[PDB]
RNA sequence: CCGCCGCAGGUGCAGAUCUUGGUGGUAGUAGCAAAUAUUCAAACGAGAACUUUGAAGGCCGAAGUGGAGAAGGGUUCCAUG
RNA sequence: CAUGUUGGAACAAUGUAGGUAAGGGAAGUCGGCAAGCCGGAUCCGUAACUUCGGGAUAAGGAUUGGCUCUAAGGGCUGGCAG
RNA sequence: CUGCUUCUGGGUCGGGGUUUCGUACGUAGCAGAGCAGCUGCUGCGAUCUAUUGAAAGUCAGCCCUCGACACAAGGGUUUGU
């Protein structure tokens, strides 16, 4: 029926946001009756209140991409926006030397 | 006689034409409840949350162009509105659509 | 704001005491001419002074 | 509460872009168009486009629609109805 | 977070906010207003004038993807090895 | 402006025709700047060639179906010289 006050406890116990709780969408009635932590801590350990996995964000192609960097692919005349001394500076070249 | 099940293909492109970018996927939903309510004479339609994956799988602008349905008929259960009988409009999973009729399926 | 005098939280925790409603047993009484509470004070509406 | 005889006056309204209050026609009209977006089932309930939960699709994109404060507010906090 | 105090159905005129247009090309107009062109980097090249500092990214050109190599630029242990 | 049974009519889906774009994915190859790894076989490689005028969309206001599939003699409000 409301089930706010359980999701912002949950995730003040989780120590995720409530982007991530996940309350047992058909055991409505058993959340709705914790009303404080020590209860959620229950709910917790008997998997109704689940902490959701981080929404993968993989830089795969990334590496892959700097893979070919490392080579020096995409890093002729059109891929370069910056002026020669902003892409790989002169003083940091006389400091080298 | 009246707890039937029988599959369709739905051209959502033809029902889909014209309607703007930020209403294509939400307006698919609506044509395949009208469908529901015209094949299958119930005014109660409730359609199943694997179709609207299916219909909003491209997102909202991108929707696609044929769909397979099962459309079932069924019995109403208690608490009875008006409408003695509903449809359940489950997706069918479909590689493609070519040469797919209108299959009269049995339970 | 979160930092306060003890003189303004003073002034503060009597306007607080001040706006309740009427008890329900005044209206009952011989003289009764009290309908509401005509002086209550919201927080949005009215901005209390200072 | 009033007739007659005297007495007295803050004594008669249509107006003053009069004053105060009330109500019209316009009119069920103008309008409810700034910053991309909602959708499906379910729950509670007399009642759901809007609440809540779940699933999806999106947005803010770390100079944020994020997490904390100072001024100011002053109970707006929290629960329950 | 739930589109910024509402939804649904259409897709008319007139708007408001974006576009695109054959051929011409400022003939429009008070006036190129608005729009458009140009635009980053690398390699050439750069006039008058100048208070010699500038003008100057003047002007004007060429190039730019993807892939696959080649060479060059260094630490570290005992003109060379690891 | 039209349609809603001549045992037939529209609808839907499929197939044709039309047409738009330009040759799909997979797979194969003594094709491929090469490079790496094994003593000519084996990886990596944009791309190319064949399959392949292929693949995809095509009335939503395109054309013809006679092929599946239901559905279609119903409801509502009125009207008399």
């Amino acid at each position: 029926s409301m089930l706010r006050l359980q999701k912002r406890l949950a995730s003040s116990v989780l120590r995720c946001g409530k982007k991530k709780v996940w309350l047992d969408p058909n055991e409505t009635n058993e959340i709705a009756n914790a009303n404080s932590c020590q209860q959620i801590r229950k709910l917790i350990k008997d998997g109704l209140i689940i902490r959701k996995p981080v929404t993968v964000h993989s830089r795969a192609r990334c590496q892959k991409n700097t893979l070919a960097r490392r080579k020096g692919r995409h890093m002729g005349i059109g891929k370069r926006k910056g002026t020669a001394n902003a892409r790989m500076p002169e003083k940091v070249k006389w400091m080298r030397r | 006689n009246e707890v039937v099940t029988r599959e369709y293909t739905i051209n959502i492109h033809k029902r889909i034409h014209g309607v703007g970018f930020k209403k294509r996927a939400p307006r698919a939903l609506k044509e395949i409840r009208k469908f529901a309510m015209k094949e299958m004479g119930t005014p109660d339609v409730r359609i199943d949350t694997r179709l609207n994956k299916a219909v909003w799988a491209k997102g909202i602008r991108n929707v696609p162009y044929r769909i397979r349905v099962r459309l079932s008929r069924k019995r109403n259960e208690d608490e009875d509105s008006p409408n003695k009988l509903y449809t359940l409009v489950t997706y069918v999973p479909v590689t493609t659509f070519k040469n797919l009729q209108t299959v009269n399926v049995d339970e | 704001s979160s930092h306060k005098t003890f003189r303004i939280k003073r002034f503060l925790a009597k306007k607080q005491k001040q706006n309740r409603p009427i008890p329900q047993w005044i209206w009952m009484k011989t003289g009764n001419k009290i309908r509401y509470n005509s002086k209550r004070r919201h927080w949005r509406r009215t901005k209390l002074g200072l």
